[PDB]
C-alpha cells in the first residue's frame, strides 16, 4: 500500500514464494523433508537466499531434517552447543568449510559472535577469526545455521542483529491455510486447479513457453534446403500455437478466477478455523492432565480420517452435504480420538470445549462471550458486605449465586421472579432440575435452543451446582448431537481402531489407574484376530535384552509385541522412543505398551503414541467381581 | 597526586592520624571517585614514618596476597617472646593500602577469606605461619582500606566481626564550594600557559562546578545507570582544555569559552540517550556561558555546529563542516581497500562519533565506553578511527579456563609494548569476551592510574626495568633509580595506551554484570551510540543502491506523498522515492514490532544490520531479476 | 557409600543379618533407582521362599547380585524406612 | 601500498592539466588506464596473498590462457590482462587459495605440536617417574583425530591428502599406545599398593608375587627409557612398546583377576568380611601374626 | 482482550484487599498474655504476605497499562492469573488444594479485616480485650496456636497446671 501511495510501480498480484524461486528448486525442497507449505516455502526460500546465517526455529523439527537432506552432498554434521564436543567440531568446520547445524541455541555460546558477524581478520592470504584461545582460518566453504527446537525463546538482542530469524512455528492462521488448502484439494479439485494455475501464470508457464521456442530454433535453421521434407514441419510450430493461446486465455482469467477461488474458498473457511480452534485446544489439553499430550500428526491424521476415509461422504455429491458432514464429523472424530485417552472426569471438559468451538464457528447464533464469562467468572463479580438479601427457600450460598447472576442483563429481574414462584421449592429439591429449569430469564427476543440451553446452565449454575454436569452434557447435546457423548459410553473397541487408525510405528500406549491391568484387552484382541502376540513384563535388565531382541524379531517378521509395566523404566522407553522413530516397520507390526498412570513417562513417548486411559468400573458390584475373579 | 587542599581532605587527614595513632584499620567508602584513594595516599605519605604498600583487592584476590607483600617487604625474625614479622627498614611503620575491601567474592557460605585474614591478624596481632604451623605476631603492620558502598553491584558487605575493629568514614562528594577552591587551582595553573587569560579564570571555575552540579540535579542513575557524574568528570574537563591549549600560543576569550563548551558537550551530552536531554544540555551550556562571561557575543563564541580536530591542521582548532566530511570520506575510501572491505557510509550521526573516539584517542588516560543498540558502528568505528591513528588494536582473547593469571599475561604484554617502546595501542574490549566481572576489577586500577601493581613482581620486575631503561635511553632521558624509571613508564602507559569498551544498553541482566559497576562509567568516557535515525537510514540507503540503476524518466510523483524523511529533495525523482519506501520498510517493521510488544507477544530486537541486509538483498535482487530479463 | 553397597548386600544375604535405610526418600533419582533394583531382587528371592512346593531339603536360593549367583539365608531381612512429603519406589511397592 | 601512493600521485598530476588538454578524448583514456588500476588495485592486494603458490599461478595461467613465469613476472603484464573483466576467476582462485592455506596451516599446527609435545613425569616414591598428564595428552589426541577426520570432508583436500593419511596413521598409533600404557600404569600402581605395604602378601600369593616381581623389573626398565626420552614421538618409535605394554596389561590384568578371586575366597569363607572393604581386608589377612 | 479484561480483575483484587494492615505495639506489659504474642505472630505474616500479594497486583496492573515490560516472573504470574491458577509465590499458609484465586482474595480479605478488628481492640484496650473478642478460628493462618493460647491464658489466670486442663464446647443461639 505504501509502494501503491508512492506512484511505484510493482506487480499488483505478487506471489513472494513464486517470484523467489523456480519450479525445479521447490520440487527439490520437496523430495527433502519440506512439509509443503506456503509458510513453510516462504521459509525455505529464506534458507537459500541467506547473508547472515539463519536461525531456525522449529518446534517440530522437521528443518532440521530438510537442511541435512538439502545439503548432504556437501557432508554436512550435526551437533549442539550442549554437547561437550562442540568447540572443536566448530573450529574444524570454520577451518576446513563444511557446512555446519548447530541444535539448541537457547544455551547460546557468545564466542560464536564474531563468526555469525563474520569480523574476519587479513593478515597475508592468512584470514583468521578469534574463537576462544585460538585464530582460525575461515575457508570459503563454510555455512552455519543455528536451530532452536524451543519455540518460547528470548535471545539477546545482541544475536538478533547477527542472524537473520526462520520461523517453522505452527500458528492459527498457518494450520488455518494448511487445512483449507488441504480442503481445496480434497473435495473441490477444480478449484484446486485453478488456483495453483493462477501461481503458475507466474515464472513456470512463460518459462516452458519460452523454452519450447528454445528447441523451435534449435530445430529452425538446422535447414539446407530441407525444411519442406513433408511441409509439416507447422506441426512443431503448431504445438506452439496451442499453448501461447492457452497462457494466454488464462492471463485474461486471471480476474474471473481470483475471484471465483476467492468465493470458493470463503465458503469452505469456518471449516479451517474450527480446525485450527481443535487443533489448539488439543495443545492445550496438556496443562489439565500430563498424558493429555497430543502431537499435530495426531489432528492432521484425524483430518485425514475425516476428509478421505470417510464412510459417511460416500453417495454424496451436492458440495454443501458434503462440508456439513465433514464437520460433524471432524467433531465427532476429534473427540472419539481425543476422549479414548482421557480419564472420564474431563469427558465433559473437552466436550464442552467443542460445543464452545462450534457455537463461535456456527452459523446465526451471538457468540454469547458475556453469559460464557460469568459462566467461568461469576464467582469473581464481588459482592460487597452486607449486599446479599435473604430470599425465602434459599440458602445463603443460593443467595449469593442468585446475586452474582443478577449482574447480567437478562437475569435482572431473577431474584423477584424466584420469590414469587411458588412452585420453585418442587424444582430446587428435585431429583432431576435440569431437564425441567424455569423461564426467568428476560429477553426482548425470543431465544435459540442454544441460548436457552446456556441460560439454563446459568440458572443451573447457580441454584444447584451438584447437577451442573448433567446440565452440561445437555448443553452438549443441544449443539454436538444427542449420540455425541455416546460412543464412549460404550466398550472399548479396540479391533477396528488398531487395524485402521493406528500406523505400525505409532505405538498403543494403554495406560492405567494404578493398580489396574489392561493386558487382558490386548490379549483378547490378539485373540479375537488370530494373530501370534509376544509379550514380555520389563522389570529388570534382562527384560530390555528380551524386549530389543522380540522387537527386532517383529519388526522384521511384522508380528506383534506387548511389553508389561514399562512405566518402571523411563530412560529405557525414550530410548525405545529414539529407536522407533529410526525404524521402517512390517505393516502387520503393532506395539503395545501397557504402563500405570504415572508423571515418569516420558512426554515425548506420550506425544508420538497412541493413547488409551482404561478406568475401573466404579461400583461395588464390579470390585467384589474383580476381586472374586482374581 | 598530592591532593589540592580542601575543607574534606582537611578533615580526613585529620581523622586518619587521629585513627592511625591507635593503629585501627582504618576504613573510608564513597561513591566512585569521591576522591578516597588520592586522599588516603597523600595523608599517608605526609606522615615520615610511614611505607605505603598499594595493594588492590579483586574477587580472587585471598591471603596468599596479604602473604606475598608480608615476605616482599617484611621479614621474620626469631625472638625470645617468639617469632616476629617486622618489616625490614628500622624505625618505619609498614601500612597496607588495600584499595577495595568489599570486592573479594565470598564462599559459598558467605564469608570472605582475605576479610577474616585482616581480622585474625588486626584483632589477635599475629597469624599462623602455615608452613612452619607456627604463631607469629605483626610488629609494625597495620592496614588501611578504601571502598565503594556495599549497595554497588560488584561489592558485598563485610564480616560483622570484622567491621566492629575498623571505623569507617564516608567521602561524599566535595560540593560547590570544594569543587571550585579545587578547579580554581587547576585553572589557574592551566592559564599560565596564556597569560592574557589569568583574568578569566575564576568566572570559567565557576562554570565550570556550576553546569557540572545542575547535571548532576538534573541526570540521575535512575533514569539510566550510566548517568554518573563525579569530579573525575571535572579533572577530564580540566585536562580537555589543558591540552587544547597546550600547542596553541595564544587565544582569545571567545576561543577559551568555545573550547570549555565543546569540552562540556564531549563529556556530557554524548552519555545522554534521550534526544530532547542533549536540547537542554544545548541550551544549558549556553545559558552558563552568558551567565558567566557577560558581554560575550555569542554567534563568535559558540557557533552550533562547533567542531575541534587535528588531522586538517598541525594544531588543535576548530574546523568546518564539509573539510572535515571530505577528509574522513577519503580516508574511509582508502580504508575500503587496505583492511576490510566492507562499505562504510559517512552520515552525519557517525562523523560525530568518528570525532569523538578521535577526540578520547589524543587525551592522556583516555578511555572510551561506547554504548547503543546492536550493530550501529561500535566495534567498527573503533577499528576505524584505530586504524586512522595508527593505534594497534589489541583485542584479548578469552578461552575455557581462561584463568586471571592469563588475563595478567596479556595486560603485562600490552603494558610493556605501550610503555617500554612507546607504541600507541587502542586495548579494545567486548561484552562478548568480557563475560566474567572477576578479571575487569584489575582492568579499573589500569583506568584510574595507568599503573597496575603486582603484574610485574619477581624477576619481570627486572626485566620490565631493563626495557624501560632502554626506552628512557632512546627517548633522551637518563635515569637511574628504579621508582623513577617506575613512575616514567605509568607516564607512558598514560600517555599510549587506550581502552575501548564495547557493550550493549542495559538488557545484560542475566549476566554476571548486570548493570556494570559505577566505577567503571566514572573511569572511561561514555558515549551513546544509539539507533540510526531517519537520516541515518535514508543517507546510508541512497550510497548502497546508487549503482542501482533506479532512475525513471517518466516517474509521475504522487500529489500527496507520505514521507519518512522530511528532508526529502522536492519533488522527489525515483531514486528518492525508492530509497523512502526503503526507510519506510525499517519504520514500519519498528511499529509492527512496538505493536506486539503492546499485545504482549514475543519481540525481536530489530538493528541497523537488518536495514543493511535488506539493502544488500534489495540490490542483488535487482542486479539477478534485470540480468534475467536482459 | 555405593561402592561397598552391593558388598554389603551380599554381606546380609550371606551371614544373615538386617539392614535398614534410614530416609531412603533422600537418596538421589540415581541412587534411588539402583539401590531399587538391587533391593528388589533380594526380595523376591527372599519371596522365593514362601511357596509350600519348594520342598527345603534341597533348596539352593539364589539372587543376581553382582553379576553372581549369591546364596540368601532365611533369617535376613531388609526395612526400608521413609519420610513423607513420599511414596516407595513403584519397583518395591 | 606504493603501487596505490604513486597512482594516486599520478591521477593528482593529470587533474592539473590546462583544461584545453582535456576536452580531448585522449587525455581521457590516460585518465580512464589509471582509473582502471586503481579499480582493480584490490585484486593486485589480493594476488600479492601468501595463499598463492605454484599450483595456484599454473591454475591462473591455464584459465586465463596466458603463458607467465613467476620469477621473470612484471607488473605490466598482469595490469594489462583483463583482471577487471576477468575478477570472477581470479576471486575463485584466490578462494580455493584460501582454502588450502587453511588446510595446509592446520597440518603445519599438527606437526609442530607433536613435535614439540614432552611426556611430563612426576617421581613416584624414588621407585620410578609416572606419566602425569592423562586428560591432556588425551584430548588433544582426540582433537587432532577428530580435526583430520573432519578435513578428510573437506573439499580442498586432495591436494595434502598423502600427508594427511600418515599423520592419521600416527594420531591413531599415539592413541593405540596411550590408551594401553594409562592401564598399564594404573593397575601396576594399584598392584604395587598392595604388593609392598604388606610384607605378609608374599606368603599367602608366591605364585603372583613372582610375577609381579618380573612384571615390575620390566615396566621400571621401560618407565626408564622413556624418562630417558621423554617426547612423545621419540616414545612411540620404541622398538616394541606396543607388544610389550599389550603383554604387561594381559600380564598385570590376570594378577589383578587371580587377587581379586583370591579375596573374594577369603570373603566368602567367612561371610562377614563382605562388609569389610578391600584395603581392610587385605590390611586384616596380611596382619594375621599382628 | 485478555489483557482489558485482566486489568479490571486485578484492579478489583486491589480494590478489596485493604492497602496496610498495621502491625500491633509490643509492650513490657501485653507480651506476657499468650493472645497478643499469636496475634502479634499472625499480624506480621498477614502485612507481610499482603505486601507480597499488593506489590505483584500493582505489577500486574502496571503490565496491563503498558507501564511495565513482562520480565519471566511477571509473565508466569500473568499466566496463572489469566487461567484462575493460584500462583506458588501467593501459598504461604496451609490452604485447600486446587483452589481458584478468587476464593484465595476473598478469604484474604476477610483475614485482614479480621486481623485489623483484633488489631484495633488491643491498641485501645489492651490485651484484656483478646479474650472477650469473638475470633473466626477460620480466619487465623494457625488456628492450633489459638487453642494453646487459650489454654494459657486459663492456666495463667486459674493458677491451674496445662495437662489438667481439658476442653469442652458450648453451642448457644442465644445472642448475648
Ligand atoms: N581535592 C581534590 N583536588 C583535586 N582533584 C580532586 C579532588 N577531589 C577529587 N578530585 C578528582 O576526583 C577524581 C577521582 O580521584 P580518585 O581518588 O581516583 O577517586 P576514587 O574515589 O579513588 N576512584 P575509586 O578508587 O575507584 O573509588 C580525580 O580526577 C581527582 O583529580
Ligand atoms: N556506518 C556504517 N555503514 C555501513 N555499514 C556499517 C556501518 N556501521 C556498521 N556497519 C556494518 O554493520 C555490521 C556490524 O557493525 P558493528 O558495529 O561491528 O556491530 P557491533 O556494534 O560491534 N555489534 P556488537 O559488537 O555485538 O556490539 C558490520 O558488517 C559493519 O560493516
Amino acid at each position: 500500500h505504501h509502494l501503491q501511495q508512492a506512484n511505484i510501480q510493482f506487480r499488483t498480484d505478487i506471489a513472494r514464494t513464486e517470484y523467489l524461486s523456480n519450479a525445479d528448486e521447490r520440487l527439490r525442497w520437496q523430495a527433502s523433508s519440506l512439509p509443503a507449505d506456503d509458510l513453510c516455502t516462504e521459509n525455505a526460500i529464506m534458507l537459500k537466499r541467506f547473508n547472515r546465517y539463519p536461525l531456525i526455529i522449529d518446534p517440530s523439527g522437521q528443518a532440521t531434517e530438510f537442511i541435512m537432506n538439502e545439503y548432504k552432498d556437501r557432508k554436512i554434521t550435526r551437533t549442539s552447543f550442549l554437547d561437550d564436543a562442540f568447540r572443536k567440531n566448530l573450529e574444524s568446520a570454520l577451518r576446513f568449510g563444511n557446512p555446519l547445524l548447530v541444535q539448541d541455541v537457547e544455551s547460546y555460546d557468545p564466542v560464536l559472535n564474531p563468526v555469525l558477524n563474520r569480523e574476519v581478520r587479513r593478515t597475508g592470504g592468512r584470514v583468521l577469526i578469534t574463537l576462544g584461545d585460538q585464530d582460525i582460518d575461515l575457508s570459503p566453504s563454510f555455512v552455519i545455521f543455528l536451530s532452536t527446537r524451543d519455540p518460547t525463546v528470548e535471545f539477546p538482542p545482541d544475536l538478533c542483529s547477527r542472524v537473520t530469524f526462520v520461523n517453522f512455528t505452527v500458528t492459527r492462521s498457518s494450520l488455518q491455510s494448511q487445512c483449507l488448502n488441504e480442503v481445496l484439494k480434497a473435495e473441490r479439485p477444480d478449484v484446486d486447479e485453478k488456483r495453483s494455475d493462477l501461481l503458475k501464470l507466474q515464472g513456470e508457464f512463460q518459462l516452458r513457453l519460452r523454452q519450447l521456442e528454445k528447441s523451435l530454433l534449435q530445430a529452425l535453421n538446422e535447414v539446407k534446403g530441407r525444411i519442406l521434407d513433408d511441409d509439416t514441419i507447422i506441426t512443431t510450430l503448431e504445438n506452439l500455437k496451442r499453448e501461447a493461446a492457452e497462457v494466454t486465455r488464462k492471463v485474461e482469467e486471471t480476474d474471473i478466477v481470483m475471484q471465483e477461488v476467492e468465493t470458493v474458498s470463503q465458503q469452505y473457511l469456518p471449516l479451517s478455523t474450527a480446525c485450527s480452534s481443535i487443533y489448539f485446544t488439543m495443545e492445550s489439553l496438556k496443562q489439565i492432565h500430563f498424558l493429555y499430550q497430543y502431537s499435530l500428526q495426531f489432528f492432521l491424521d484425524i483430518y485425514h480420517n475425516v476428509l478421505y476415509e470417510n464412510p459417511n461422504l460416500k453417495g454424496v455429491t451436492d458440495h454443501t452435504q458434503r462440508l456439513c458432514i465433514i464437520t460433524k464429523d471432524l467433531f465427532q472424530v476429534a473427540f472419539n480420538r481425543v476422549a479414548r485417552g482421557m480419564l472420564h472426569q474431563d469427558h465433559i471438559t473437552f466436550a464442552m470445549l467443542l460445543a464452545r468451538i462450534k457455537l463461535k464457528g456456527t452459523v446465526g447464533e451471538p457468540t454469547y462471550e458475556a453469559e460464557f464469562q460469568h459462566f467461568l467468572r461469576g464467582k469473581e463479580i464481588v459482592l460487597s458486605a452486607g449486599s446479599t438479601p435473604k430470599i425465602p427457600g434459599l440458602t445463603v450460598e443460593q443467595a449469593e449465586a442468585v446475586v452474582r447472576l443478577s449482574c447480567l442483563p437478562a437475569f435482572k429481574d431473577l431474584i423477584a421472579k424466584v420469590q414469587a414462584d411458588e412452585q420453585f421449592s418442587i424444582w430446587l429439591d428435585s431429583s432431576s432440575p435440569e431437564q425441567t429449569v424455569p423461564h426467568l430469564w428476560s429477553e426482548e427476543n425470543p431465544a435459540t435452543p442454544i441460548g436457552q440451553a446456556i441460560h439454563r446452565l446459568l440458572l443451573i449454575q447457580a441454584f444447584r451446582p451438584d447437577r451442573l454436569l448433567a446440565m452440561a452434557h445437555v448443553f452438549v447435546s443441544t449443539n454436538l448431537g444427542e449420540s455425541f457423548m455416546s460412543i464412549m459410553e460404550q466398550p472399548l473397541d479396540l479391533t477396528h481402531i488398531v487395524d485402521t487408525e493406528v500406523k505400525p510405528n505409532t505405538p498403543v500406549l494403554m495406560c492405567s489407574v494404578p493398580g489396574y491391568d489392561a493386558s487382558g484387552h490386548v490379549e483378547d484382541l490378539a485373540a479375537e484376530q488370530n494373530t501370534q502376540i509376544t509379550s514380555i513384563a520389563i522389570g529388570s535388565a534382562e527384560g530390555f535384552n528380551q524386549a530389543d531382541k522380540a522387537i527386532n524379531t517383529a519388526v522384521k517378521s511384522g508380528r506383534w509385541v506387548m511389553l508389561k509395566n514399562v512405566h518402571l523404566a523411563p530412560g529405557w522407553l525414550m530410548q525405545l522412543e529414539k529407536k522407533l522413530h529410526s525404524l521402517q516397520p512390517h505393516a502387520c507390526f503393532r506395539l503395545f505398551l501397557t504402563m500405570e498412570i504415572n508423571p515418569k513417562v516420558p512426554v515425548n513417548l506420550l506425544r508420538a503414541g497412541r493413547i488409551f486411559v482404561f478406568e475401573p468400573p466404579p461400583g461395588v458390584k464390579a470390585n467384589m467381581l474383580r476381586t472374586f475373579s482374581s | 597526586d598530592v591532593v589540592v587542599p580542601t575543607l574534606d581532605t582537611v578533615r580526613h587527614e585529620a581523622l586518619l592520624y587521629t585513627w592511625l595513632a591507635e593503629h585501627k584499620p582504618l576504613v573510608l567508602c564513597g561513591p566512585p571517585g569521591s576522591g578516597k584513594t588520592m586522599t588516603l595516599f597523600s595523608a599517608l605519605r605526609a606522615l615520615p614514618d610511614m611505607e605505603v604498600v598499594g595493594l588492590n583487592f579483586s574477587s580472587a584476590t585471598t591471603p596468599e596476597l596479604l602473604l606475598k607483600t608480608f615476605d616482599h617487604y617484611c621479614e621474620y625474625r626469631r625472638t625470645p617472646n617468639g617469632v616476629v614479622l617486622a618489616p625490614v627498614q628500622l624505625g618505619k611503620w609498614l601500612v597496607l593500602f588495600c584499595d577495595e575491601i568489599n570486592l573479594p567474592d565470598m564462599d559459598k557460605y558467605g564469608t570472605q577469606r582475605v576479610i577474616s585474614f585482616i581480622r585474625q591478624m588486626v584483632e589477635h596481632g599475629g597469624f599462623y605461619r602455615t608452613s612452619d604451623q607456627t604463631w607469629v605476631k605483626l610488629e609494625r603492620i597495620q592496614f588501611v582500606g578504601a571502598c565503594n558502598p556495599p549497595t554497588d553491584p560488584g561489592r558485598k558487605p563485610l564480616s560483622h566481626r570484622f567491621l566492629r575493629h575498623v571505623p569507617v568514614v564516608y567521602v561524599d562528594y566535595p560540593g560547590p564550594a570544594s569543587l571550585t577552591q579545587i578547579y580554581g587551582t587547576f585553572n589557574r595553573a592551566m592559564l599560565r600557559l596564556v597569560p592574557s587569560l589569568r583574568t578569566y579564570a575564576e568566572p570559567l571555575t565557576a562554570a565550570m562546578v556550576e553546569f557540572y552540579t545542575m547535571s548532576q540535579e538534573r541526570f540521575t542513575q535512575d533514569t539510566q545507570p550510566h548517568y554518573i557524574y563525579s569530579p573525575r568528570e571535572m579533572t577530564r574537563w580540566v585536562r580537555g582544555i589543558f591540552e587544547a591549549l597546550r600547542p596553541l600560543e595564544t587565544l582569545p576569550v571567545e576561543g577559551l569559552i568555545r573550547i570549555w563548551a565543546h569540552e562540556a558537550l564531549r563529556l556530557f551530552q554524548d552519555r545522554l540517550v534521550e534526544d530532547e536531554e542533549r536540547r537542554w544540555t544545548d541550551e544549558n551550556i549556553d545559558l552558563v556561558a552568558l551567565k558567566h562571561f557577560p558581554n560575550i557575543d555569542k554567534e563568535k563564541a559558540m557557533s552550533r555546529p562547533i567542531l575541534y580536530s587535528n588531522w586538517l591542521s598541525k594544531d588543535y582548532i576548530p574546523v568546518d563542516q564539509e573539510e572535515l566530511r571530505d577528509y574522513v570520506k577519503a580516508r574511509l575510501k582508502v580504508f575500503y581497500e587496505e583492511e576490510l572491505d566492507v562499505p562504510l557510509v559517512l552520515f552525519n550521526e557517525v562523523l560525530d562519533h568518528v570525532l569523538r573516539i578521535d577526540r578520547i584517542f589524543r587525551q592522556p588516560q583516555g578511555h572510551l565506553l561506547l554504548i547503543g543498540v546492536s550493530g550501529a558502528g561500535k566495534t567498527t568505528l573503533s577499528r576505524f578511527v584505530a586504524w586512522m591513528n595508527g593505534l594497534s588494536v589489541y583485542q584479548i582473547k578469552v578461552h575455557r579456563k581462561y584463568t586471571g593469571e592469563d588475563f595478567d599475561e596479556d595486560l603485562r604484554t600490552v603494558l610493556r609494548r605501550s610503555g617500554c617502546k612507546n607504541e600507541k595501542i587502542a586495548f579494545i574490549m567486548d561484552e562478548s569476551n568480557v563475560l566474567d566481572s572477576g578479571f575487569l576489577e584489575r582492568m579499573n586500577t589500569l583506568l584510574a592510574n595507568g599503573e597496575v601493581p603486582g603484574l610485574f613482581e619477581g624477576d619481570e620486575y627486572a626485566t620490565l626495568m631493563t626495557q624501560c631503561k632502554e626506552g628512557a635511553q632512546k627517548e633522551g632521558l637518563m635515569l637511574d633509580s628504579h621508582e623513577e624509571l617506575y613512575k616514567w613508564f605509568t607516564s607512558q602507559v598514560i600517555r599510549n595506551l587506550h581502552v575501548v569498551f564495547t557493550m550493549n544498553p542495559s538488557s545484560e541482566g542475566l549476566k554476571d554484570r548486570a548493570a556494570t559497576s559505577p566505577a567503571l562509567f566514572n573511569r572511561c568516557v561514555l558515549n551513546w551510540f544509539g539507533d540510526w535515525s531517519t537520516e541515518a537510514l535514508y543517507q546510508v540507503g541512497k550510497e548502497f543502491t546508487s549503482k542501482m540503476d533506479l532512475e525513471k524518466p517518466n516517474y509521475v510523483v504522487p500529489d500527496y506523498m507520505p514521507v519518512v524523511y522530511d528532508k526529502l529533495p522536492q519533488p522527489p525523482s525515483h531514486r528518492e522515492a525508492i530509497v523512502n519506501s526503503c526507510v519506510f520498510v525499517h519504520q514500519t517493521l519498528h511499529q509492527a514490532n512496538a505493536r506486539l510488544a503492546k499485545r504482549g507477544g514475543r519481540t525481536m530486537a530489530i538493528t541497523p544490520r537488518h536495514y543493511l541486509d535488506f539493502i544488500n538483498h534489495y540490490a542483488n535482487l535487482f542486479h539477478e531479476k534485470r540480468s534475467e530479463l536482459e | 557409600d555405593f561402592q561397598a553397597m552391593g558388598r554389603i548386600f551380599v554381606g546380609l544375604c550371606q551371614v544373615g543379618a538386617w539392614g535398614c535405610f534410614d530416609e531412603f526418600n533422600r537418596l538421589e533419582e540415581r541412587m534411588l533407582s539402583a539401590v531399587s533394583q538391587q533391593v528388589q531382587c533380594i526380595q523376591e528371592a527372599l519371596r522365593e521362599h514362601s511357596s509350600p512346593n519348594h520342598d527345603k531339603a534341597s533348596a539352593p536360593i539364589t539372587c543376581e547380585l553382582l553379576n553372581k549367583q549369591v546364596k540368601v539365608s532365611p533369617d535376613m531381612a531388609i526395612f526400608i524406612t521413609m519420610n513423607p512429603g513420599s511414596n516407595l519406589p513403584d519397583n518395591l511397592k | 601500498r606504493k603501487l596505490r601512493q604513486n597512482l594516486d600521485g599520478l591521477l593528482n598530476q593529470l587533474k592539473n592539466f590546462p583544461a584545453r588538454l582535456r576536452q580531448y578524448a585522449s587525455y581521457e583514456f590516460v585518465q580512464r588506464l589509471l582509473k582502471g588500476y586503481l579499480k582493480i588495485n584490490m585484486l593486485v592486494i589480493e594476488l600479492k596473498s601468501e595463499a598463492l603458490k605454484d599450483r595456484h599461478w599454473k591454475q591462473l595461467m591455464k584459465r586465463l590462457h596466458v603463458n607467465w613465469v613467476v620469477s621473470e613476472l612484471t607488473l605490466g603484464q598482469i595490469w594489462d590482462v583483463d583482471l577487471q573483466k576477468n575478477e570472477a576467476v581470479v576471486k575463485d582462485v584466490l578462494l580455493v587459495a584460501q582454502g588450502e592455506m587453511a588446510l595446509e596451516e592446520f597440518l603445519k599446527q599438527i606437526r609442530e605440536v607433536w613435535n614439540t609435545y614432552e611426556l611430563d613425569l612426576v617421581n613416584y616414591q624414588n621407585k620410578c617417574r609416572l606419566i602425569r598428564g592423562w586428560d591432556d595428552l588425551f584430548n588433544k589426541v582426540k582433537e587432532h583425530i577428530n580435526s583430520v577426520s573432519a578435513m578428510k570432508l573437506s573439499p580442498y583436500y586432495k591436494v595434502f591428502e598423502e600427508d594427511a593419511l600418515s599423520w592419521e596413521d600416527k594420531l591413531n598409533r599415539i592413541m593405540a599406545l596411550f590408551d594401553v600404557w594409562i592401564d598399564v600404569q594404573r593397575r601396576w600402581v594399584y598392584l604395587e599398593g598392595i604388593f609392598t605395604g604388606s610384607a605378609d602378601i608374599k606368603h599367602l600369593l608366591p605364585v603372583e608375587t613372582q610375577r609381579f616381581q618380573s612384571i615390575s623389573t620390566e615396566f621400571l626398565a621401560l618407565m626408564k627409557k622413556v624418562s630417558k626420552s621423554p617426547l612423545v614421538m621419540d616414545v612411540l618409535n620404541i622398538q616394541g612398546v606396543q607388544r610389550s605394554l599389550e603383554r604387561l596389561a594381559d600380564l598385570l590384568g590376570k594378577i589383578q583377576k587371580a587377587l581379586g578371586e583370591y579375596l573374594e575366597r577369603e570373603r566368602s569363607s567367612f561371610p562377614r568380611f563382605y562388609f569389610v572393604g578391600d584395603e581392610d581386608l587385605l590390611e586384616i589377612i596380611g596382619n594375621s601374626k599382628n | 482482550a485478555w489483557m482489558r479484561t485482566l486489568h479490571t480483575t486485578a484492579s478489583n483484587w486491589l480494590h478489596l484487599i485493604p492497602q496496610t494492615l498495621s502491625h500491633l505495639k509490643r509492650t513490657v506489659d501485653n507480651i506476657k498474655d499468650p493472645l497478643f504474642r499469636f496475634f502479634e505472630r499472625e499480624v506480621k505474616m498477614g502485612a507481610r504476605l499482603l505486601q507480597d500479594v499488593r506489590q505483584d497486583l500493582a505489577d500486574v496492573v502496571q503490565v496491563c497499562e503498558g507501564k511495565k515490560k513482562q520480565t519471566n516472573y511477571l509473565r508466569t504470574l500473568i499466566n496463572e492469573l489469566v487461567k484462575g491458577i493460584l500462583p506458588r509465590s501467593w501459598s504461604h499458609y496451609t490452604v485447600p488444594a486446587g483452589m481458584t484465586v478468587i476464593q484465595w482474595v476473598s478469604d484474604f480479605s476477610e483475614r485482614i479485616k479480621q486481623l485489623q478488628s483484633v488489631s484495633q481492640a488491643a491498641a485501645s484496650g489492651g490485651a484484656k480485650e483478646l479474650k472477650n473478642i469473638h475470633v473466626c478460628l477460620g480466619g487465623l493462618f494457625v488456628p492450633e496456636a489459638y487453642i494453646t493460647a487459650t489454654r494459657q491464658y486459663v492456666a495463667q489466670a486459674n493458677s491451674w497446671s496445662l495437662e489438667e486442663l481439658c476442653l469442652e464446647v458450648i453451642v448457644t443461639t442465644s445472642q448475648s
